[PDB]
């Protein structure tokens, strides 16, 4: 057997 | 009136001795911090107002510079490492986890947020916050008969923080952090939502991303068969999470890797092996090739529900990462499956695109080939039809492609291809 949501967001408004 | 501050009249104003001039100015903050283009994080930080922010969320009489303060801060906590450690250092942590208590739903939110943006930076913080005490009263917040209740902002924003404390890894967050979120994680995965759906997704598929034993505390909380339901959602960006945490799990054992099968699984690859977004015809490709490293009744389902097809299909014409996938997937299927299995991939047609993969400059892939032909003739050998193997090799420029890699630099490569020369083409 072998082995993309944002880690941080800034508030904008 | 808090539109375009400069940074020094900001910081005039938080240094004054009057809480409204000290409000006005910390909103004008928020609104420089809250802009698109550059907000100027660092000259707030080097202005030195880290500090005074945070003494501002403590301020339970004035609601408002709390809200101002912990937005601003959420912004500085959202940049670079450096950035989301600056506040980390100004006590932050603590001052944000005493605002989920907030009577005012606006806070509550701002400091679940800001919280989530701290432990998104790794482990190290997400661990402490973790040990700051933030898990039982983020869970608090949820913990309500109906989730449809909630403002929809406000549970999206609880499920996107949650994920990040189930994020990362070296290390995995602690088994007992783990456990603690795990029945909230798995109410978040039935709600209607379909932004609460794809988080909720991505912290199963963080927490399936592990060894067996972490794999196997989700697979017990029953969740497989939503899961699998999710991966035949029609949006993506729920596709995508279900179908990485499906993956994970069937890294796993075998008795993992069958719940996902009993659930269903099998029945959506027929299109997700044909999807139009690479990505998911390649994670997808994967998840079938650790799914044909299984045992041969799991391999005699792949075949039951139709996929051999489908992987001479991606083998055939699809993105090269996917090829190596199916290649993969091939070699797996070809080492652990029956004499029969193996012969039913020939009849497929596996052999002509496999040869076709053959002078693809990726030495990995050529291995993989080489392995999956040897264990075909293997087969063979077994019904004494290595002939008729090797004329089908040899009429579709299989044997051209073979003779070729004898001459070819790295050393099992050469050595494979000699072996199967002398051993089926001499």
């Amino acid at each position: 057997k072998r082995t993309h949501r944002a880690k941080k967001m800034s508030k904008t408004h | 009136g808090t539109v375009n501050w400069s940074v020094e009249d900001i910081v005039k104003g938080i240094n004054s001795n009057n809480l409204e001039s000290q409000l006005q100015a910390t909103q004008a903050a928020r609104k420089l911090l809250s802009r698109e283009k550059q907000p100027p994080i660092d000259n707030i930080i080097r202005a030195g107002l880290i500090p005074k922010f945070v003494s501002f969320l403590g301020k339970t009489d004035c609601s408002p510079i709390q809200f101002e303060s912990a937005w601003a801060l959420t912004n500085i906590a959202s940049g670079t490492s450096e950035q989301t450690k600056a506040v980390v250092d100004g006590g932050a942590i603590p001052a944000f986890i005493s605002l989920l208590a907030s009577p005012h739903a606006h806070i509550s939110e701002q400091a679940v947020w800001a919280l989530g943006n701290i432990a998104g930076d790794g482990s190290a913080f997400r661990d402490l916050v973790i040990k700051h005490g933030a898990i039982d009263p983020l869970l608090a917040l949820l913990a309500v008969p109906d989730l449809s209740t909630l403002a929809c902002g406000y549970l999206r924003n609880l499920t996107w923080t949650l994920s990040n404390l189930c994020r990362n890894k070296n290390p995995a967050p602690p088994l007992d952090a783990v456990e603690q979120i795990l029945p909230t994680l798995v109410r978040l995965l039935h709600h209607n939502d379909p932004e609460v759906l794809a988080d909720s997704c991505w912290a199963i598929s963080y927490l399936t991303d592990g060894p067996n034993e972490r794999i196997e505390m989700v697979v017990k909380k029953g969740v497989v068969p939503q899961l699998v339901k999710l991966l035949g959602a029609t949006e993506l960006p729920i596709v995508t999470p279900a179908l990485r945490a499906i993956g994970n799990i069937v890294t796993g054992t075998d008795e993992q890797t069958q719940k996902v099968i009993d659930a269903g699984a099998l029945a959506v690859f027929p299109s997700l092996l044909t999807n139009p977004k690479t990505n998911i015809q390649k994670e997808a490709t994967w998840t079938m090739s650790n799914i044909t490293a299984g045992r041969q009744d799991q391999i005699q389902q792949v075949v039951n529900h139709g996929l051999v097809p489908f992987l001479v299909g991606v083998l055939s014409k699809a993105d090269f990462k996917t090829q190596k996938e199916a290649a993969w997937a091939i070699t797996n299927y070809t080492s652990g499956g029956t004499v029969e299995q193996i012969v039913y991939l020939v009849h497929c047609g596996i052999i002509e695109p496999l040869m076709n993969l053959l002078s693809a400059k990726d030495t990995k892939i050529i291995q993989v080939i080489l392995d999956a032909i040897s264990n075909i003739f293997q087969a063979a050998e077994k019904l004494g039809e290595t002939e008729k193997l090797s004329i089908m090799i040899e009429e579709c420029g299989g044997l051209d492609k073979i003779e070729a890699l004898q001459r070819h630099e790295n050393e099992s490569v050469y050595k494979a291809s000699l072996n199967l020369i002398e051993k089926y083409f001499s």
